[PDB]
Formats: structure tokens, sequence, C-alpha cells
């Protein structure tokens, strides 16, 4: 009876999901994945000395979703809403993501974790620290700023505390 | 009736049905028979007909209860019926009750009869996306997602003796295709033939071919560029593919964040892609994807789908292939 938790990694074109996914995963950086794979990710990881099966999807493409695309953005049990502190045009999307996850899942509020991509870009940072903050605080739903270009930051934690969002709830 | 001519024929009537994405369309006679379907708000069960002779829609005759409403489902036709296999289920706007399906609905089209084969046995897992196609008294249903992973089995079943009749796995031989779903199914030759498709990571513009007898898959060598043949048509998916004089016709669906409107062309028996050049008197169809095509005659014919900011279409649009 090991419980599992689809997580799902939505955001713009080029922020890093397909980055994050394969490094969180595989403990690698990959550059330049092909944008538009979407595919699914699978460990056995424990977390706060509690073991979990970890499902995750690398999200690609803004038309409509695939058979597989929309059973997960359906059944998740939580979202990765991922922007590039370099593209101040996914940062504008963060609320175009947040507002298509609770119209999917019908509901109120949902688990939902922001994430600050690109951060080792420092000389071409665009949007800061408050701006995302902000921007979390406003969704009312936590901030994690992430790189994961080696040495990754917070590749591991941002996807461990969505895990503990979920078991946080009801 | 200019040949190789795209011409944007009546589109369904709002009070006949909702225009929609993700049905299945089926070719019976000289009319077309559109169900189910995704209208933008819920899932539909509805079934149309669009009479291609004089271009008059609607809503065709339906007795007993019909299957429950779905998409990502797959249609046949085989004899005087369609059959309908799997697809996906529950209530969209709030999120609840959904599962896919691995049920069969048989629709007699003689008397607007909707009866489930109730079918005794080992059944193939409830799936949607899946490819489907009827050959040699038999439905075949290949692929498809099931809810966890992506598929590549493939399964019959007898459509000659409801009471008399059960599933059976395909033994498949050859280079089965990588798990795919949202991909169209054309049978040609005595071959079925599969094209790209969303497979994940091992997403391509490959073209594969089964051939009923020894079932084996073969993913023909395509892109000579040795020979400077045209390309193949870009990976996608949610597009259609219709097979008529030994060509296979590829149209629309997904491919890399666009929705490329080209017609495709593959020639079975040279090997070979070409893009068809619309006569100047034609009515070029948008680019979409989840719409649905059928032939008849020697012409093909496309409706609904999914057009640019996520709209739902009812639109019907007739190819001249010949
Ligand atoms: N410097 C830097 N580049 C990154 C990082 N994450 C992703 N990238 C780059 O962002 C581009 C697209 O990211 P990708 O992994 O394809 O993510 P996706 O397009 O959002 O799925 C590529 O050029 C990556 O090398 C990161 O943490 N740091
Ligand atoms: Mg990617």
């Amino acid at each position: 009876n090991l419980p599992t938790y689809k997580l799902v990694v939505v955001g713009d074109g080029g922020v890093g999901k397909s980055a994050l996914t394969i490094q969180f995963f595989q403990k690698i950086f990959v550059p330049d994945y092909d944008p538009t794979i979407e595919d699914s990710y699978l460990k056995h990881t424990e977390i706060d000395n509690q073991w979990a099966i970890l499902d995750v999807l690398d999200t690609a493409g803004q038309e409509e979703f695939s058979a597989m695309r929309e059973q997960y953005m359906r059944t998740g049990d939580g979202f990765l809403i991922v922007y590039s502190v370099t593209d101040k045009a996914s940062f504008e999307h963060v609320d175009r993501f947040h507002q298509l996850i609770l119209r999917v899942k019908d509901r109120e509020s949902f688990p939902m974790i922001l994430v600050a991509n690109k951060v080792d870009l420092m000389h071409l940072r665009k949007i800061t620290r408050e701006q995302g903050k902000e921007m979390a605080t406003k969704h009312n739903i936590p901030y994690i700023e992430t790189s994961a270009k080696d040495p990754p930051l917070n590749v591991d934690k941002a996807f461990h505390d969505l895990v503990r969002v979920i078991r946080q709830q009801i | 009736g200019t040949v190789h001519r795209w011409r944007r024929l009546p589109p369904c009537d709002e009070f006949v049905g909702a225009r929609r994405s993700k049905h299945t369309v089926v070719a019976y006679k000289d009319a077309i028979y559109v169900f189910g379907g995704d209208n933008g708000k819920t899932m539909l069960n509805d079934l149309l007909r669009f009479d291609v002779k004089d271009c008059s829609w609607c809503r065709a005759f339906t007795t007993g209860t019909p299957p429950a409403p779905r998409y990502h489902h797959s249609a046949v036709v085989y004899g005087s019926s369609m059959f309908v296999f799997g697809g996906y289920t529950g209530d969209i706007y709030s999120n609840s009750n959904l599962k896919n399906k691995n049920d069969l609905f048989e629709y007699k089209f003689a008397t607007g009869q909707w009866t489930e084969w109730k079918i005794e046995g080992r059944l193939p897992v409830a799936r949607s996306a899946h490819g489907a196609t009827v050959y040699s008294d038999k439905l075949w249903i290949f692929a498809g997602y099931d809810g966890n992973a992506r598929l590549n089995d493939m399964w019959t079943i007898g459509l000659q003796d409801r009471e008399l009749t059960c599933w059976e796995e395909v033994a498949q031989s050859g280079e089965i295709p990588p798990s795919c779903c949202n991909f169209p199914v054309a049978v040609c030759r005595d071959k079925m033939f599969v094209f790209s498709g969303q497979s994940g990571a091992k997403i391509t513009n490959n073209l594969f071919q089964f051939e009923f007898k020894d079932k084996t898959w073969t993913r023909i060598p395509t892109e000579h560029l040795l020979r400077g043949s045209p390309p193949p048509p870009q990976r996608r998916y949610g597009h259609t593919m219709v097979a008529f004089d030994r060509h296979l016709y590829v149209f629309g669906g997904a491919a890399d964040n666009t929705l490329p409107n080209e017609l495709h062309c593959y020639d079975v028996d040279f090997q070979t892609w070409e893009v068809v050049q619309p006569s100047s008197d034609s009515e070029l169809p948008s680019g979409r994807l989840f719409h649905a095509a059928a032939v008849i005659s020697d012409a093909m014919y496309i409706f609904g789908g999914t057009v640019d900011n996520n709209i739902r279409s009812g639109e019907m649009y007739r190819f001249q292939f010949s």
C-alpha cells in the first residue's frame, strides 16, 4: 500500500519544464530537450521519512490536450506552474495557467506551487523575487526559485514540497 | 465538381447538433454519421446524419439506450451496422466520474437500434484515443491511452454473432509501433496503416503498416532523400487519415504547436509523399485537430474539430479525390 502522487508540470514553452523534470528524475541537466515531446516520469522517493510514488508529466504544446495530457490534467494531485525569470511573457501567463487548472478541476483552490526557473541566468533576469513572491501570495500558493542547470537549485525540493502540500489538505 | 477541389459543405445546423471535437465519423451508403464528441462544455452521445447527395443534416433515428456520452472513442462500420468501442466517459464540467471504457455498442442502420454487446470473458483494458478498423469480419482495436500509460496492444472481436463471440489479444510481430494514442488508422490493400500520433518521447512521423495475415508491423522506410523524394508530413497528433485508390490522405492535427492545413498524400505502392495542390476555386479548410474523416465515392469529408483558440467546429468540408 504505497501512495501515488500524480504531479503535472505546466508552463510556457522554454521556461524549463523538461529540464527540471529530467534533472529531478535523472540527475542530469539536459539542454535543449525536444520542445514538443510530452511524456511522463516515475520514481519511488521518500518524503518526510514516508515512501511515495511520484508520477510526473512534462507538459508540452498549447493546443488541445492529448488523451494522455487531459487525463493527467484532470486527475493530477498537484501542479507545478513554471515560468522563466528571463521571459516576461511566461510570467504574465501564470494567471492563465492558474485559471486553467481550477477550471479543469472545477475547484476554488488546488495544490499548486509557483516555480521561478532559470534563476542561474542572473545577468538576463527580468522578473525579480518580489515580483514572483507577490504573484504567488496573490494566488495563495507557495513560491520556489529553481535552476535545473548544474548545480541544480531547489529541483528536488520543488517536487517534494508539492507532495507536502497535497498531504496537508482536507 | 472540379477535381482536387475543397468545398465548404453546409455545416451542421445549431438545432440539429452542437459543433464538436473528438467525435467519430463513419461513412455508410451515401450518408456520413457523426457520433459522440465534445461541444466545449459536456460530452455527447447524439447521432447525426449528413446526406452527402443533397447536403442535408438531420438527427439520425435512434431507438434503444445509446452509449454513455463519450469522446475519443472509435466507430467502425461492419455490414449494415456501426460499432462503437471505448472512449472517455463522465462529467467534464464538474470533473467527476471520469473513466475510460471498453464496452461495445452496435447501431443497426436499418432500424436505428442501439444494442450493447455484453461480451463475456477477458476484455481488453478500457482505453481512449485508440485505433480501430474492421477487417475480415472482425473489429480490430489497437493502442490508445488506458489511464496510466499509452498502449501498444491489439485486440480483435468477431462481429458475426453477438452471443458467440469474444475478445482475443493479437500476438503482434514485427516492429510494433511505439505506445501511441490520438492517431488515425486506415486500411488499404490488405494492410492497416498508422501515421504519427502522440507517443511521448517516441513522437515521430514514422509510417507503420500492419499486414493482417502474418500480423506483422513494418515501419515503411520513407524519406528516401537519396531519391530526393518529397519529405513526410510533420509529426502530429489528432489528425485524420483516409484511404482511397492506393493512397493515404493525411489532414490536420496539431504539429509542433501549429495547425497545418496542408493535404498530404502517400502513394502506398511507390512509397512517396506529396502535398495535394487544391484547385484555384477551392475553399481551404482551416487548420484543425480532433476532427473526423470518412470517404464516400471519390471524395473525402472532414467534419468538426477544434480550430485556433480552442473553438469547436461544426463545419463540413469535401475534397474531390478524382
Ligand atoms: N540557464 C538555464 N537554462 C535553462 C534552465 N532550464 C531550462 N533551460 C533552458 O531553457 C530552454 C528550454 O527548456 P526546456 O528544458 O526545453 O523546457 P520546456 O520548454 O519548458 O519544456 C533550453 O535552452 C534549456 O537549456 C535552467 O535552469 N538554466
Ligand atoms: Mg519541453
